[PDB]
């Protein structure tokens, strides 16, 4: 179902996209996994630790 | 709202105390970043009552961990509201959905 | 033959998909130059395009951002965050002051700010807040200045200008007008040559900056750096 | 500014000791020349971290 | 270790495979131009000391 | 002001040799370090023009798998030596030279049939090593001017059957640059921490000094860019 849903979005079925390094302006040699992640802040702010 | 969920976020959002929930279905008479004024529906109002409910939203209190606790309205004027609906999005809450 | 000869690229065409989305075209290019110049232009454009942003906001009836103005659907912090995304085009001034007043119920958008001849709004439909009462009214005064980069609040308050009035609110700025730059290289047919290639630049911005003008400014700064390099003894 | 200049001058060649709890073996504490860096975290060389 | 193992492998068929280079300088130049993969099986004149 | 950017100063260069150089410059605005490094690296490695050995023919040799006695090295080794041959030709876009000698010892660049318009930077360079005097080396080598680098396989084709028997193909390393290593580092000036110090390691054949190569590349890039320059 994930494969089908990706296929609906006109995105590669393999789930790996080509990428270009910004600093080099060069394409990578391997398709890379690019997606979306839900990130959280963990209350351990360094400014209160150091 | 997180893109990928589990379906229980609605339940935990409802059963938390942060989110204001409409005790009686009705129509919102008035909105404000401080309070919400709901005009309860006639069939739903308790008989012999003013028929207007007021909800006060706590604004920038202090958590037990020194975190801000701000609740924001999530509706506009005149929107119909049913019984048990979510009105004030509390911290980490989005349209009655948990969002950390 | 002509081993030292390199054709000079030109802005062969410019197309305007949208006030936000545009595409420019460079031709001709020597082989390999395409990727190099594309990467360079992308980096420079993302880096150092001047833009006018919002710096200071003063609102009557309030003292600090964590307070509520009566009859306003949104709170002050949300208003500031909305104001962050506003894009204002200035023409001849480094600073400008904008006074916006509104009264009565209604969604107050960017279309309502009292304009000045040297400033304008690219997206007047950019909503700001919502009054929800006829007697309730909101009057605000904003300062828009010209800068480059992305200045956090603490850096600018490090100027330590004495006696800042309490009823003054500071919001950090991101002067960069552009939002996404991509480039592509396509083999073309020019001068009956095969080595030549054509560069296509797609760029989406807030629209406050002309595409060609941005290209010229970036080329100018890059050329300045290169000339500084040439000066090496 | 002179404060920062003096701080730069003082620490040019002055080892400091870095330690991590628990100190299992003799490599748990090591000396390093410090380089002043803006921020609030200590930067480390990867090999020493391993 | 991941990068080193990646760089020390070899493929049967790679870009610019079968060429013969002068020295490591030429290897770096050839790869940076992208004219040959890291995996090409090639002959190189290498010097060494003992 | 907004219009101004922190242009660097040519703070130092150290020539590790007549061919090795370390050029360090600073300070630089953020992101400029890698941008300039990548641009200069690509330009030097794929666009600097020059002249180099391209095609080789030998009387006693028909192919790379052929053999010629009197010399321990086979075809491939001497081809590599020819690849490692500094050369500069003035005016002429192409010229053919002849190598011929008889005797035991290192056949160096001095034995090449000299041409006034053609100069060899390092005659001490060893082309071949003849193991006997009764045998002799005789061959012709053509040098043309080109840009950057190109492998033989690019020129290897069936359309090029016009190449006669015993004609060998050599990769054309036109670019005088041997190695170029750009590097970025942090630096602080007047409490501005995000200032970039750029360090270039350059290694070149004796055709030109590294600094001249850098200036050549910079001039080429600027001239190519000059179309969009709106001012003086």
């Amino acid at each position: 179902e994930i494969k089908e849903l990706l296929k609906l979005g006109d995105l590669p079925t393999s789930g790996q996209i080509r990428l270009y390094d910004g600093r080099t302006g060069e394409q990578f040699e391997r398709p890379v996994t690019v997606g979306y992640m839900y990130m959280l802040k963990l209350n351990h702010l360094v400014d209160d630790k150091m | 709202k997180p893109l990928v969920g589990t379906g229980m976020e609605r339940a935990v959002a409802v059963d938390s105390g942060v989110t204001a929930v409409a005790k009686r279905g009705g129509v919102v008479q008035y909105v404000d970043a401080s309070r919400i004024v709901i005009k309860v529906n006639e069939d739903e109002m308790y008989p012999g009552e003013a028929g207007i409910d007021i909800y006060n939203l706590t604004k920038y209190t202090r958590s037990n961990q020194n975190t801000c606790i701000n609740q924001m309205p999530c509706v506009s004027l005149g929107e119909p509201v049913e019984r048990g609906d979510v009105l004030a999005d509390g911290p980490s809450t989005d349209l009655g959905e948990l969002a950390l | 033959g002509s081993v030292t000869e390199f054709l000079k690229p030109r802005l062969v065409d410019i197309e305007q998909v949208s006030s936000t989305h545009a595409k420019v075209t460079l031709e001709p290019l020597e082989r390999g130059f395409g990727h190099t110049l594309g990467n360079a232009l992308r980096r420079i454009l993302l880096s150092s395009m001047p833009g006018c942003a919002v710096t200071e906001v003063e609102i009557d009836g309030v003292l600090h951002e964590y307070s509520t103005k009566e009859g306003v659907q949104e709170d002050i912090l949300e208003i500031l965050l909305n104001l962050k995304g506003l894009a204002v085009r200035v023409q001849g001034k480094d600073e400008v002051i904008l006074t916006l007043n509104k009264s009565g119920i209604g969604p107050v958008t960017a279309a309502d700010i009292t304009h000045d001849g040297d400033v304008e709004i690219v997206k007047p439909q950019h909503v700001i807040c919502h009054l929800t009462d006829e007697n309730a009214s909101i009057s605000m005064r904003i300062k828009v200045q010209r800068g480059r980069g992305y200045v956090p609040a603490s850096t600018r308050i490090h100027s330590e200008e004495d006696e800042r009035p309490i009823g003054r609110l500071l919001v950090d700025a991101c002067y960069s007008p552009v939002e996404r730059i991509a480039y592509n290289v396509e083999a073309a047919r020019v001068e009956q040559r095969t080595d030549l290639d054509k560069l296509v630049i797609e760029m989406e911005t807030n629209g406050t900056i002309d595409p060609e003008e941005a290209i010229r400014r970036a080329a100018t700064i890059l050329a300045e750096q290169l000339e500084a390099f040439v000066d090496l003894r | 500014a002179v404060v920062w200049d003096i701080l730069d001058e003082v620490i040019r060649e002055h080892p400091v000791l870095l330690n991590r709890a628990p100190t299992l073996h003799r490599l748990g504490i090591q000396a390093f020349e410090p380089v002043l860096i803006e921020g609030k975290a200590i930067q480390l060389h990867p090999l020493v971290c391993a | 270790v991941l990068g080193l193992y990646y760089m020390t492998r070899d493929c049967v068929n790679a870009k610019g495979e079968g060429m013969v280079l002068t020295g490591p300088k030429e290897a770096e130049r050839l790869y940076r131009s992208g004219l040959a993969s890291l995996h090409a099986r090639v002959k190189v004149r290498i010097t060494e000391y003992e």
